[PDB]
C-alpha cells in the first residue's frame, strides 16, 4: 500500500492547531484534539494548494 | 528556564574555572568564564551589525572553537545560528543563502576582527523563549532544492536534558562531526550544558586512522560515530576505546560484530544505537550495549528517548499490535517547528498527533519498525527511495533532477549499489535527449564517412560491377564468401528487373555493382555519390565502353542535395546498402523526398539492405556472446547497452517507413519484406527491402487480409493446407518463430526466447511454390523473433501494399541515433563535472552510465532488475 498522507487519489482535511500550524489530514481518521477542520473534504492537490495560500506565515503565534 | 545561553549561564556560575573547549592541537583550551565572555563580545558585535531578536545569522565557517564561540554569540544576541559548510561549491552556498536570505552572513573573517572594543558582559536583549527558533539545517529534498529544518531553544534542551547525560560519562567529548550536520547539536551542547569539555577535532574530512589518533590523545570520554565509521575504526584501531566510556553510533544500521569489538562483561564501555531524524532533533530512540550479551543479530533501535514518544502505526493511523510491522511516527517535545519556506510540506510531513497533548504534532519518518518479544523497536528498511551513503541522508531525486536540467538528457533514474568491497555508493542510469531535425554533428558524421570512403576508393584496376571488396563477418571475423554476396547482389538486380525498370537513378552508386548489369539493358542510368575518387574511376571506366557511354550519368553529390538532378524523369530510385552511412531519422526522410521528386507517376523508390532495429539487440547479444562466451548473462547486457548506442550505422524500423508513407499521399503503396535466400550471414538475417510506389501504381491491398496465428490457430503445415482451403487461398500467417534468428543463436551460443517449431522464410516460400502460392514474408511488429508471412495465389503482379502489418501504437522508437554516438561517450565525464561544481561530493554519483531507453515492467513502471551492472 501507499501511505495516507501521499494518496493523491484520497479525501483530505486541512487541520489548524491553537498556535495556528496547518496539518494535512485524511478524512477517514479519528481527528485528534486541539485541532480544528478549516478546510471541508477536499482532494489532495486542492488540499496542499489552500495551505500555501492561507498558511504563509509559519511563526506559531510568538509574535504572529 | 527555557533557552540555551539561560542554562549555560548556569553552568558558567557553578564552574567559571572549569575546562569548556580544547583545541584541535591541545595547547590551547578556554574556560566557560572565558569562553562566556568571548561569546558576549561577539554577541555585542553581531548587535553593533545589526542582528536582534528573531534573526537569522549564516555561519560560513569551519569547525573551529571561533565557531564554538560564535553560535553562543549568535544564541546571545536572540539570533538564530545557521551553519554553511565552506567546503561546499559555490553553486550551493548561494543556493542556501538564497533560500534562507539572513540578516548576516559570517565567514572565516571573524578571527581578523577586533573584539576587544566590546564588552564582555550579557547583552540581555529582549526575551528569548523555548519555541523561538535555536538553528536550522538543510536535509537533502526530493524536489531538488534542500529544504532547512527549523529547530528550537526547546527542541534541543529536550535532547540535551535527556537524564541519560547527568554523569561524568561526557566529561570530554569530541567534537569532529560537521556543523551542517546534527550529530553537532549533541557534541556541542551535551558537555557544554553539564560542566563539560568539548574537544574541538580539527577542520575537514577526518579518516577512521586519524580520529582513533585523536581520541587517545586528547582523552576523549564520550563520542559520536557514525554507524559506517564505527565499523572501520573498531575494526582496525579497537586499542583507542581504552580511555572511552559511551560512544554513540548510529546514521545507518549498525554492524552488531563492530559492536561486539568494544563492549566486555565489566561494561565499562558502553556503546548506545541512537536513532533520529533530523526533524525530532538528533536523537529519537537508543538502545545501550553494556554487555555483549546484548548485541543481537537483528540490532534494535530500543526505546525512545526522555521527551520523544514513538509511534508504530499502520496504513489508517491506528497502533500496531506487538511483533508486526508499521511505519514510524515520532510524537513529543523533540520534534521539530518544520520546513523553511516550505509550509505544504511542512502540513504534510509535520502532522497531527492523535496519542500525545492536544495542539502538539507528529513527525513522520518514512522508516518502517515493529515491537519485538523484548518490547524494544526494531528497525525494518525504508519505505520511500531515500538512502544513506558513508553517513550522508540522501533523496536520489535531487540527483535526477540536477541531471534532468542538463542539455543533452531527457531521464534519470539513481539507485545505491553495494560494491565488491562492501560500501554503498550511486549508480545514474540516463536517457540522451533526441531532438527532432539533426544536430551540429549531423553535417560532421557525413563528412567523417565521406574521408573513411575517399581513403578507401582513392587508389588501392578492373572490370565494371564484379568486384566485391571483402565484407567480414560481425560473429567470426573471417570473410563473408563472394558467392554469398554474388547472390545478395543478384537477389537486387533481379528485384529490379522484375520492376521492369528503364531510366533508373542509383543513389550512392558506389564502384557499380548495380550499374554494371542493369545500365546496359536500361534507357538512362544515372548515378550520385558523394565520394569524388568513385565518380572519376567510374567515368573512366564507362569512357572505354561505348554501349553505355551516352546512357550513363555520372555526378558527384550528396545524398541530401537534389541540384540538378532530373525532376519526374525516372521511373525507378535505387537505394542499396546506402541508408545505413545516414547521421539521423531526418536525413533519410529528406533524401527520400528527394528521390520521391525524381520519379515520374507510376516509379518507385526501391531500399534495399536496411538494417533492422527491430531485431539489433538480438544482433548484438549474438556477435558478443559469439566472441566473449564465457561472459555472464549480466555482462552481456552490460556490453550490448554499450553497443546499441556505440552503432556508427543507421538502423531503421519498419514502422519508420509506414509513419514515412502516411503524409506522403502521392505514396500509395509501401511493400516491406525480408531478404530472400538460404545463405546463413547477418545480411540475410537482419536486413530488409522496402518498395514505395507513386500514385497511378495500383497495388494489391493485403492488410486487411484474414489472419491466423502460428501457434495457437495453425500448430503445423498439413493444417496450413487445411486454413488455405477454408479461407480460400488468401491468408496470412503471424506469429512465425524465425528460424534464421534460432540459427543464428545456437551457433553463437545465445539461451533466447520463442515458442516452439520455428520456420525458415526460404523454405515457406519453397513450400509455397510447389502448393501453387507465393508468400511474402516480413517483419512482425508483436515481436523480434516473430515474423509474418503473407500466402496468396501465385502472381508475377510486383506492387503490393500492408505486407507489414503495424500493431498498437509503438512509434516508441523509430530509428537509431549515430550522429550523437560521441557525445553519448563523453555524457558520464562531463556529468560527473557539472554535479560535481553544483552538488556537494556525496550527492555526486560513483558511475554514470548512458541507456538508450529505461527498462520498464509490464504495468509500467522501472524495471530496476534489467539495469546494467557497471
Ligand atoms: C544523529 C542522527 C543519526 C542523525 N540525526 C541522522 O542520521 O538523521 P537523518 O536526518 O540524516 O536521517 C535518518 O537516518 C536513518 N537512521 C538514523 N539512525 C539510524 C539507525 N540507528 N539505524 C538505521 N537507520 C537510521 C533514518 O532512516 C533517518 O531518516
Ligand atoms: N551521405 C551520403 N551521400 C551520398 N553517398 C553516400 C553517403 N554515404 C555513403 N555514400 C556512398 O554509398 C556507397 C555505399 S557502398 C554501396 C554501393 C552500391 N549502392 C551497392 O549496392 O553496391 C559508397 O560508395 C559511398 O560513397
Ligand atoms: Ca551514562
Ligand atoms: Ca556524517
Ligand atoms: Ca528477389
Ligand atoms: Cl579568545
Ligand atoms: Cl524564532
Ligand atoms: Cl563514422
Amino acid at each position: 500500500s501507499v501511505n495516507p498522507f501521499d494518496d493523491e487519489d484520497g479525501e483530505f482535511y486541512v487541520l489548524v492547531n491553537d498556535e495556528e500550524q496547518h496539518s494535512l489530514w485524511p478524512t477517514f481518521g479519528d481527528v485528534p484534539d486541539g485541532w480544528r477542520i478549516v478546510f471541508g473534504p477536499a482532494g489532495r492537490a486542492e488540499s496542499v494548494a489552500y495551505v500555501e495560500e492561507n498558511w504563509t506565515d509559519m511563526r506559531p503565534k510568538s509574535l504572529r | 528556564v527555557g533557552t540555551i545561553p539561560e542554562r549555560f549561564a548556569a553552568v558558567v556560575a557553578e564552574q567559571p574555572e572549569a575546562v569548556a573547549l580544547v583545541a584541535a592541537d591541545g595547547e590551547e583550551s578556554w574556560t566557560y568564564g572565558e569562553l562566556d565572555r568571548w561569546a558576549n563580545r561577539i554577541a555585542h558585535h553581531l548587535h553593533a551589525r545589526g542582528v536582534g531578536r528573531q534573526h537569522r545569522v549564516a555561519l560560513v565557517m569551519e569547525r573551529s572553537p571561533l565557531l564554538v564561540a560564535a553560535v553562543l554569540g549568535t544564541l546571545k544576541a536572540g539570533a538564530c545560528y545557521v551553519p554553511v559548510e565552506p567546503t561546499w561549491p559555490r553553486a550551493r552556498i548561494d543556493l542556501v543563502l538564497a533560500d534562507l536570505d539572513p540578516a548576516l552572513v559570517i565567514d572565516e573573517r571573524l578571527a581578523e576582527e577586533d573584539l576587544t572594543g566590546y564588552p564582555t558582559r550579557p547583552l540581555d536583549t529582549a526575551d528569548v523563549g523555548g519555541e523561538h527558533l535555536a538553528y536550522l539545517m538543510y536535509t537533502s529534498g526530493s524536489t531538488g532544492t534542500p529544504k532547512g529544518v527549523e529547530v528550537s531553544h526547546r527542541n534541543v534542551l529536550s535532547l540535551a536534558l535527556d537524564p541519560c547525560w547527568a554523569d561524568a560519562d561526557h566529561q570530554r567529548v569530541l567534537v569532529h562531526a560537521p556543523p551542517t550536520f546534527d550529530a553537532s547539536t549533541y557534541e556541542m551542547w551535551v558537555p557544554l550544558l553539564h560542566g563539560g569539555a568539548a574537544v574541538v577535532a580539527p577542520p575537514g574530512k577526518l579518516d577512521a586512522a586519524r580520529l582513533a589518533t585523536l581520541i587517545a590523545e586528547r582523552g576523549v570520554t564520550a563520542l559520536w560515530l557514525p554507524a559506517g565509521l564505527f565499523d572501520l575504526i573498531t575494526q582496525h584501531h579497537p586499542k583507542s576505546f581504552v580511555q572511552v566510556r559511551e560512544v554513540w553510533a548510529g546514521g545507518d544500521v549498525l554492524s552488531p560484530a563492530a559492536v561486539r569489538r568494544l563492549v566486555r562483561d565489566d561494561g565499562t564501555l558502553t556503546v548506545v544505537n541512537g536513532y533520529g531524524p533530523t526533524e525530532t532533533t538528533t536523537f529519537a530512540a537508543r538502545y545501550r550495549m553494556s554487555a555483549p550479551a546484548r548485541c543481537k543479530d537483528p540490532l534494535p533501535i530500543g526505546e525512545p528517548m526522555a521527551g520523544s514518544r514513538l509511534y508504530a502505526l499502520d496504513d489508517r493511523l491506528r497502533q500496531v499490535p506487538q511483533g508486526v510491522i508499521g511505519e514510524l511516527y515520532v510524537g513529543g517535545d523533540g520534534v521539530a517547528r518544520g520546513y523553511a519556506n516550505h509550509p505544504p510540506l511542512t502540513s504534510e510531513r509535520f502532522v497531527a498527533d492523535p496519542f500525545g497533548r492536544p495542539g502538539e504534532r507528529m513527525y513522520r519518518t518514512g522508516d518502517l519498525v515493529r515491537w519485538n518479544h523484548d518490547g524494544q523497536l526494531e528497525f525494518l528498511g525504508r519505505v520511500d527511495e531515500q538512502v544513506k551513503i558513508r553517513g550522508f541522508r540522501v533523496e536520489p531525486g535531487e540527483i535526477r533532477a540536477a541531471l534532468r536540467k542538463r542539455d543533452g538528457v531527457a531521464q534519470a533514474v539513481v539507485v545505491p549499489r553495494t560494491d565488491r568491497l562492501g560500501e554503498r555508493r550511486l549508480v545514474a542510469y540516463v536517457v540522451p535527449e533526441v531532438p527532432a531535425g539533426a544536430d551540429e554533428d549531423s553535417t560532421e558524421h557525413v563528412e567523417k564517412w565521406r574521408a573513411i570512403y575517399d581513403s578507401m576508393y582513392d587508389e588501392t584496376a578492373t572490370e565494371i560491377g564484379n568486384d566485391f571488396t571483402g565484407w567480414k563477418s560481425s560473429y567470426t571475423r573471417d570473410n563473408i564468401p563472394l558467392s554469398e554476396m554474388r547472390r545478395w547482389r543478384d537477389s537486387v538486380v533481379e528485384e529490379v528487373r522484375g520492376l521492369r525498370a528503364r531510366r533508373i537513378l542509383e543513389i550512392g552508386v558506389g564502384s557499380g555493382l548495380l550499374l554494371g548489369p542493369l545500365a546496359p539493358e536500361a534507357e538512362a542510368y544515372w548515378g550520385t555519390d558523394f565520394s569524388l575518387p568513385v565518380i572519376e574511376r567510374l567515368e573512366v571506366q564507362v569512357g572505354t565502353d561505348p554501349c553505355l557511354k551516352e546512357k550513363v550519368s555520372l555526378r558527384c553529390q550528396h545524398a541530401d542535395v537534389a541540384d540538378g538532378l532530373p525532376v519526374k524523369y525516372f521511373d525507378t530510385v535505387i537505394l542499396n546498402s546506402v541508408v545505413q552511412y545516414f547521421p539521423d531519422a531526418a536525413y533519410l526522410s529528406r533524401v527520400l523526398d528527394v528521390a520521391l521528386d525524381r520519379l515520374a507517376p507510376g516509379g518507385r523508390i526501391l531500399v534495399g539492405d536496411v538494417r533492422n532495429y527491430g531485431t539489433l539487440r538480438e544482433f548484438l547479444t549474438a556477435v558478443h556472446h559469439a566472441q566473449h562466451p564465457q561472459d555472464s548473462a549480466s555482462a552481456v547486457r552490460a556490453a550490448v547497452e554499450r553497443a546499441v548506442l556505440a552503432e556508427k550505422e543507421l538502423v531503421i524500423d519498419p514502422d519508420f517507413f509506414t509513419e514515412w508513407a502516411r503524409t506522403r499521399p502521392d505514396v500509395v503503396a509501401v511493400d516491406i519484406r525480408l531478404k530472400p535466400g538460404a545463405d546463413q550471414n547477418e545480411l540475410t538475417r537482419h536486413r530488409y527491402e522496402v518498395i514505395l510506389h507513386k500514385q497511378p501504381s495500383q497495388p494489391l491491398r493485403l492488410a486487411d487480409v484474414r489472419t491466423a496465428n502460428w501457434g495457437s490457430e495453425v500448430p503445423d503445415l498439413s493444417g496450413l493446407e487445411t486454413a488455405l482451403a477454408r479461407h480460400g487461398g488468401r491468408l496470412r500467417l503471424a506469429r512465425i518463430p524465425n528460424a534464421r534468428l534460432v540459427s543464428e543463436a545456437v551457433q553463437c551460443g545465445v539461451p533466447t526466447n520463442v515458442g516452439g517449431t520455428p520456420l525458415d522464410p526460404h523454405e515457406l516460400a519453397s513450400w509455397g511454390g510447389q502448393r501453387g502460392y507465393s508468400v511474402h514474408c516480413t517483419w512482425s511488429a508483436e515481436a523480434p523473433g516473430w515474423f509474418e508471412a503473407v500466402i496468396i495465389p501465385v502472381d508475377s503482379g510486383h506492387c503490393r501494399d500492408g505486407v507489414y502489418r503495424p500493431v498498437g501504437p509503438r512509434p516508441r522508437q523509430l530509428v537509431n541515433l549515430p550522429a550523437a554516438a560521441r557525445r553519448v561517450s563523453r555524457l558520464p565525464s562531463w556529468l560527473r563535472e557539472e554535479l560535481a561544481a553544483e552538488l556537494p561530493e556525496h550527492l555526486v554519483p560513483g558511475d554514470i552510465v548512458v541507456m538508450e531507453r529505461l527498462p520498464l515492467t509490464t504495468n509500467g513502471k522501472i524495471d530496476h532488475s534489467r539495469l546494467p551492472e557497471v
